[PDB]
RNA sequence: ACCUCGGAGCAGAACCCAACCUCCGAGCAGUACAUGCUAAGACUUCACCAGUCAAAGCGAACCUCAAUUGAUCCAAUAACUUGACCAACGGAACAAGUUACCCUAGGGAUAACAGCGCAAUCCUAUUCUAGAGUCCAUAUCAACAAUAGGGUUUACGACCUCGAUGUUGGAUCAGGACAUCCCGAUGGUGCAGCCGCUAUUAAAGGUUCGUUUGUUCAACGAUUAAAGUCCUACGUGAUCUGAGUUCAGACCGGAGUAAUCCAGGUCGGUUUCUAUCUACUUUAAUUCCUCCCUGUACGAAAGGACAAGAGAAAUAAGG
RNA sequence: GUACCGUGCAAAGGUAGCAUAAUCACUUGUUCCUUAAAUAGGGACCUGUAUGAAUGGCUCCACGAGGGUUCAGCUG
RNA sequence: CCGAGCCUGGUGAUAGCUGGUUGUCCAAGAUAGAAUCUUAGUUCAACUUUAAAUUUGCCCACAGAACCCUCUAAAUCCCCUUGUAAAUUUAACUGUUAGUCCAAAGAGGAACAGCUCUUUGGACACUAGGAAAAAACCUUGUAGAGAGAGUAAAAAAUUUAACACCCAUAGUAGGCCUAAAAGCAGCCACCAAUUAAGAAAGCGUUCAAGCUCAACACAAAAAUCCCAAACAUAUA
């Protein structure tokens, strides 16, 4: 019978080669995930549909910010084959109330807090 | 008694209760009779299948005729047919209950030894008729010595180690990447894609 | 298939079918051996039933038939009934099968089963299909109401092929195809013998009842260790030719054939066709009789009846050398009738006398002439004679350059010699 | 030839898993054989069903099995057990939550 | 055959799971007479009905068992209580056959013809190298088995069609495949010749007339170079015939009390359509035999050829 | 038991006659005639445990748009 | 137009059966089973709809859920957090309870079926793109206009069988066996010499004789007519 899949824990234990490849240090892990649904929930189990709805990824190619905490990670593990997960990067730090209206999420995963739309 | 022993058509005490055709006994790798015991050569089953009394007679007659009793000895590594297969009367419509026991078979899984030979002989002396028997067997089979079996196992291990493909069936199935477990079977998590029904793909890594 | 058989033997009392020569115990022992031959089943029950009208449809009388069906239905362990009645007619088989609830086999069907199960030949398979063509009442052990009304009723003004019309068409087609295939196999068997006939090998057919020791006698005569006689009935399935040497230094083929059986339609058994045609084309016939067997007279009568029904040539019927085998079993035996060779196949007692006797028989039958012939040396006349004719003796005249060779030569070979080396 | 076997499932098993608050009288688990044995504050019905004798939290534990000396079959099993061997069974306990009661000032005589 | 209930697998681990699936069982028995009365809280056979467990309390002492059963109404009884193998077991209070003399409503939800799936059956080809073949596996075959292909049979499935897809055999006309019966070429032979057998290639052309039988087929008679195997809605009934063939009549044998029936026989028994559309309507030949070769090659004889040449025909097409 | 010698049972054990029948199947029963050839027709059978006697059985004269077979002639 | 006339009337007989059931627009909406003279239907469940009350609903951390059975699966139940916004209850109802394929665990059949029957999941009975046409496979779904743009799935690859050359004396024709059977018909021994050779690994001989080996040297075929056209090389 087709059932929910239990991913072995060793799958989510990064190696030094993976760290070098993906540019993420095991120490000081990133705080937030940018998650984009890149796959349809159609032809997938109702539990995956429900997990996608819970994560708020109903619209495809629409980035959503989530906490990098074990429970959210468990949900993302459940629906990992339908989503792209990247680390949210804050080159200028967290946006402040002053610049809250000038933010933009660049394709690189960086949430720049100044968006002038002018050449550098 | 070096010559191969006679095998009865059915167990002396016939089974009375019909039992289901659990094809899992043919499916997957063999976990029994996988290693040599009191012999140096054998017929290895590279696939799953049921051996009938006809197959047993073929093996016995061919091996007995082609062997040298004073220098070679043979022994069965598969039990006599015990699993009952039932057939309905010809032209019967579906339904009306399970059919009566027709024949007895013995299941064989891929990677099992069917007959094992030994004695004061080398491979080339036996490989001929062993290969004849293997080719006439109902499943893919190969005449294999201890050395050749170890060589093929080591070659499989070497291919698994040195394969340049970043992606392996084992990895993808275990991680459920792409959600392929929707298409795969729970048995595939252990078969690692090397087995498909009763067929064993040896080139598969 | 692990069957259980009830051996029902109709003991015919008075009238046709009354066997003066043999006894019911002997016949049932023969039937038991027959069924044991098949390796699949054995006799679980045996019943000898007196009958005074063996020719009627039910064989037995009303009371005896009711009594038999009572036991057959009461005992569940039986899977089939073997009726030691030679051949059953189709109506008799149908009635008995319907009454008794199980398949009923006669001697003819049992022998066909022996051939199919033991000698898995296409001849045997086709013969079994041919005999099995009559097929009705599939569900035995119960009479099934059917109500075949309204099947294939007229659509506008007519109907298509109805049942019992399709059955007839299939029956005719199957009979035709089986007969055609059997004819093809017969032609191939005939083809196998062309080279032997052209080489004009003297061919001798060893015939006799089953277990008389035909195979053992041929083994003793030829000296071939590969030949493996067996105590089983109908052990020598299939016909095979073996070469042997006679005291006259002649090479002769012994045709090991299938042993004959009492109360059996040999002409109608297809597997027997090879044996029958080989004895027909045989130059000499060797009739082997097991005098030790109590039923020797009945066995001889059955074999002789089969040979007579073959319509073989009168000279072939005549000069048929009779050999009494298994003489060692009888402590002291004396052949009262003349021209019979008493031999012991296992112990090889009278084999030399038999060899001389049928050597004379072959010389008479094949038409070969024994003569002394003068051949010039270095001509290769001598080598040609060595190849094409048996050479009893050679005496070379050193001075003349010729040799007198005592040779047994056929007419064909003699003519070839005269033309090739005038 | 094969008749019967049409009986439906008994719907037996555990009705209250561990950590479940259970009131007095609630059936914890229904079983045909003694799968789970009664623990503290758990009673057994005639049909081997386990019911909570107190109001509390259900806990499943593994405890040594010491049958009553008059349970002849179990005593024979023990007598045949090798020395050093101890039987264990799964027991269901109800850890009472509320106290039996409180002493309240009713009258200031 | 089964219909209700229970246990075990299928259904390995909370629960639940079908089958004319595999196996076991039940329609009680025993002991007790508090096997009394009450009452929280729970379980529940996926509804309900029904069925389960039970703290505390009163009153006392100091139930076993998997199933082991049945509602309402209604009867019997003063009452307490009792009542159906109502087993078609959620149970009509009490009712069988037969229909072709049949009828209506539907169903392609469901059978017969046909198609379609499948290939058990059927047919074909290879591999195996035991065994036949005097010797010799492979001239020709071939057991135990293995691997493939085909979609001619009998089935099995029930997917289109029951506000109709007319369905045996024959006539007529035939289109196609080649797995070739004849004619052509070719390799092998257990090919001396003549006959043959086997295999490769070849579908241009051809592949008979009769007796009985409705026969397709079969047998037989006479031929032929041969009288091929199939597919085409088992080709073709808006082109034809209806002899068979479970409509209405009737007889015989059999079954039944009878009506009536029997894949039993037999005698008889209504064959519609004026063409709207598509499509179509004038597109270098084969074979046999006679003579001769020739009584030659070949062959011991028996018998007996090719090739070359000459002449005759037969059919088919066109006039 | 070896047709006749005894026995069981029944109400009586199918008699005369005819018989491959318009008569379950086997069936194209087996033979002879008929034909070059016949699953047709006619004559026969130790021919029916599913023939058979006013549920009428056999024979037979005439008769029949009844059902088969056939000589000769005739003819698209 | 007689299995029992015709007309009128009861009569608008009844039909779980077939057919039909007429304006616009939006929204929610495909779910287990039980019983039934019942499986062409219905009632109750389940699902679904509407409105209302309330508070937890889903996902799910440890801990926990059996021996029989020696091993024994994918999983499941329970479940705080967490991400989410739904759930339960109350009131009123209908309609669906004649179903297909695909993946997986199985059962029956023949480890046949576009076969049948259960279970988990998906899709279809709704849109669109793709796999040629295409209900069920893959991509993708929430709706409009645009003569903008980035993408999803998405195009089959394979071509395959040569092979040695030379040389062979030998005690002897190893014994027995046989008419002779001499490496070579059968059994036993099966050595040994020559630089180098098994009393011979195969043919052949009536038996011999003669010829070789080891040893010296040196894949597939069917019926109306194949079926896009083609292309090996200009920078992913
Ligand atoms: N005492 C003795 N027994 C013999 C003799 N000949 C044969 N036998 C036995 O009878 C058996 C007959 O077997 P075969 O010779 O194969 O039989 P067959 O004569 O071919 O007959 P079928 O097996 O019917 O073909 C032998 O195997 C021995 O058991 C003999 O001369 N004496
Ligand atoms: N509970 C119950 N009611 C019954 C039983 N027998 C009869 N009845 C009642 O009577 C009905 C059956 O009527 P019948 O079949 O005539 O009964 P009967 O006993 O055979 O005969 P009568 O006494 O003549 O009515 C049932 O439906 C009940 O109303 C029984 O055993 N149990
Ligand atoms: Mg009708
Ligand atoms: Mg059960
Ligand atoms: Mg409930
Ligand atoms: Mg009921
Ligand atoms: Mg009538
Ligand atoms: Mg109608
Ligand atoms: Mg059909
Ligand atoms: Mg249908
Ligand atoms: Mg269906
Ligand atoms: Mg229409
Ligand atoms: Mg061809
Ligand atoms: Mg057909
Ligand atoms: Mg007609
Ligand atoms: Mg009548
Ligand atoms: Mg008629
Ligand atoms: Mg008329
Ligand atoms: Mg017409
Ligand atoms: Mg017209
Ligand atoms: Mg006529
Ligand atoms: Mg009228
Ligand atoms: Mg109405
Ligand atoms: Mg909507
Ligand atoms: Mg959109
Ligand atoms: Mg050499």
């Amino acid at each position: 019978k087709f059932t929910r899949s239990r991913i072995p824990e060793k799958v989510f234990q990064a190696s030094p080669e993976d760290h070098e490849k993906y540019g993420g240090d095991p120490q000081n892990p990133h705080k937030l995930h940018i998650v984009t649904r890149i796959k349809s929930t159609r032809r997938r189990p109702y539990w995956e549909k429900d997990i996608i709805k819970m994560l708020g990824l109903e619209k495809a190619h629409t980035p959503q910010v989530h906490k990098n905490i074990p429970s959210v990670n468990a949900k993302l593990k459940v629906v990992k084959h339908l989503i792209r997960i990247k680390p949210l990067k804050l080159p200028q730090g967290l946006p402040a109330e002053e610049n809250m209206s000038n933010t933009c999420l660049k394709s690189t995963g960086e949430l720049v807090v100044q968006w002038h739309l002018k050449p550098v | 008694k070096p010559k191969l022993r006679f095998i009865e058509r059915a167990p002396l005490v016939p089974k009375v209760r019909r039992e289901p055709k659990n094809l899992s006994d043919i499916r997957g790798p063999s976990t029994e009779a996988t290693e040599f015991t009191e012999g140096n050569f054998a017929i290895l089953a590279l696939g799953g299948g049921y051996l009938h009394w006809g197959h047993f007679e073929m093996m016995r007659l061919t091996i007995n005729r082609s062997m040298d009793p004073k220098n070679m000895f043979a022994i069965w590594r598969v039990p006599a047919p015990f699993k009952p297969i039932t057939r309905k009367s010809v032209g019967h419509r579906m339904g009306g209950g399970k059919g009566a026991i027709d024949h007895y078979v013995t299941p064989v899984k891929a990677g099992r030894l069917v007959v094992e030979m030994g004695g004061r002989c080398e491979f080339e002396e036996v490989q001929g008729f062993l290969d004849q028997v293997a080719h006439k067997l109902p499943f893919a089979a190969k005449a294999v010595s201890r050395g050749t079996l170890e060589k093929m196992r080591k070659d499989q291990e070497e291919r698994e180690r040195n394969n340049q493909n970043p992606w392996t069936f084992e990895r993808i199935a275990t991680a459920n990447m792409l959600g392929i477990r929707k298409v795969l079977s729970p048995y595939d998590l252990t078969h690692k894609g090397k087995y498909w029904g009763k067929f064993y793909m040896p080139k598969r890594v | 298939g692990t069957q259980r058989v009830c051996l029902v033997h109709p003991d015919v009392k008075w009238g046709p079918g009354k066997s003066q020569m043999t006894r019911a115990e002997w016949q049932v022992a023969e039937a038991t051996a027959l069924v044991h031959t098949l390796d699949g089943w054995s006799v679980v029950q045996t019943m000898v039933v007196s009958t005074k009208t063996p020719d009627r449809k039910l064989i037995f009388g009303k009371g005896n038939f009711e009594h038999l069906t009572e036991k057959i239905r009461g005992s569940p362990d039986i899977t089939c009934v073997f009726l030691n009645v030679e051949r059953m007619a189709a109506p008799t088989k149908k009635e008995l099968e319907a009454a008794w609830g199980v398949e009923v086999f006669d001697r003819f069907t049992v022998v066909l089963h022996i051939f199919r199960c033991n000698a898995r030949t296409k001849e045997a398979r086709l013969q079994v299909a041919l005999a099995e063509m009559p097929l009705h009442r599939s569900n035995l052990k119960r009479d099934v109401a059917h109500l075949y009304r309204g099947v294939g009723s007229r659509y506008i003004m007519g109907s298509g092929e109805s049942f019992m019309q399709l059955q007839q068409r299939l029956l005719r087609e199957k009979e035709a195809k089986i007969r055609k295939a059997l004819d093809r196999l017969r032609k191939k068997r005939h083809l196998l013998r062309r080279q032997r006939t052209r080489r004009e090998f003297p061919v001798i057919s060893v015939v006799g009842y089953t277990n008389c020791g035909k195979t053992t006698l041929i083994k003793a005569l030829t000296g071939d260790a590969a030949i493996q006689p067996r105590d089983q009935l109908f052990a020598t399935l299939d016909v095979t030719a073996h070469a042997g040497t006679l005291p006259s230094r002649m090479t002769v083929l012994y045709v090991d054939t299938i042993g004959f059986l009492s109360q059996l339609p040999h002409g109608l058994i297809e597997s027997f066709s090879a044996t029958l045609e080989d004895v027909a084309h045989s130059d000499l016939i060797l009739h082997v009789r097991d005098v030790s067997h109590p039923e020797a007279e009945l066995q001889k009568c059955s074999v002789l009846s089969t040979l007579r029904g073959l319509q073989l040539p009168a000279p072939l019927l005549d000069s048929m050398v009779e050999v009494h085998n298994k003489v060692d079993l009888v402590p002291g035996y004396s052949p009262t009738e003349p021209n019979v060779v008493p031999v012991s196949a296992l112990r090889g007692h009278g084999l030399q006398e038999l060899k001389a006797e049928l050597d004379a028989a072959v010389l008479k039958a094949t038409g070969r002439q024994i003569l002394t012939l003068r051949v010039r040396l270095a001509g290769a006349q001598l080598s040609w004679l060595y190849k094409e004719a048996t050479v009893q003796e050679v005496d070379v005249i050193p001075e003349d350059g010729a040799a007198d060779v005592r040779v047994i030569i056929s007419n064909s070979a003699y003519g070839k010699f005269r033309k090739l080396f005038p | 030839k094969n008749l019967g076997g049409k009986s439906s499932g008994r719907r037996q098993g555990i009705k209250k898993m561990e950590g479940h608050y259970v009131h007095a009288g609630n059936i914890i688990a229904t079983q045909r054989h003694f799968r789970w044995h009664p623990g503290a504050h758990v009673g057994v019905g005639k049909n081997k069903c386990l019911y909570a004798l107190e109001e509390g939290i259900v806990r499943y534990t593994k405890e040594v099995y010491v049958p009553h000396p008059r349970n002849t079959e179990a005593v024979d099993l023990i007598t045949r057990l090798p020395k050093g061997a101890v039987l264990y069974k799964t027991f269901v306990h109800v850890v009472p939550a509320k106290p039996e009661g409180t002493f309240k000032l009713v009258a200031m005589l």
